[PDB]
C-alpha cells in the first residue's frame, strides 16, 4: 500500500 | 547512516511532495517510496527515497500502522521536522 503526503 | 533531523517549509496550499510505503503491520519502518519533483521534500534537499521516517515533529513513528503514520504526517503545518535514517 502506497500513500502520498 | 546516521539519524538525521531535516526541516521541510510547506505553505498549507501544497502536499510534501512523498510518497510512502510501510509501517507497523509491514513489519518495517515508514519509508519515503518517492520524492516528487518541486514539492518542499525535494525542496529541502534532505530527504531521500529509501529514508525511514522514525518522527516528525516529536511523534515518534517507529511502531505506527501506515495508515495512522500517514494521518499523521498529513496534519503537520508550516516548518516540519523530520528525523530519518538511510540504515
Amino acid at each position: 500500500p502506497t500513500s502520498i503526503i | 547512516g546516521p539519524i538525521r533531523k531535516v526541516l521541510l517549509l510547506k505553505e498549507d496550499h501544497e502536499g510534501l511532495g512523498i510518497s510512502i510505503t510501510g509501517g507497523k503491520e509491514h513489519g518495517v519502518p515508514i519509508l519515503i517510496s518517492e520524492i516528487h519533483p518541486g514539492q518542499p521534500a525535494d525542496r529541502c534537499g534532505g530527504l531521500h527515497v529509501g529514508d525511514a521516517i522514525l518522527a516528525v515533529n516529536g511523534v515518534n513513528l517507529r511502531d505506527t500502522k501506515h495508515k495512522e503514520a500517514v494521518t499523521i504526517l498529513s496534519q503537520q503545518r508550516g516548518e516540519i521536522e523530520f528525523e530519518v535514517v538511510y540504515v
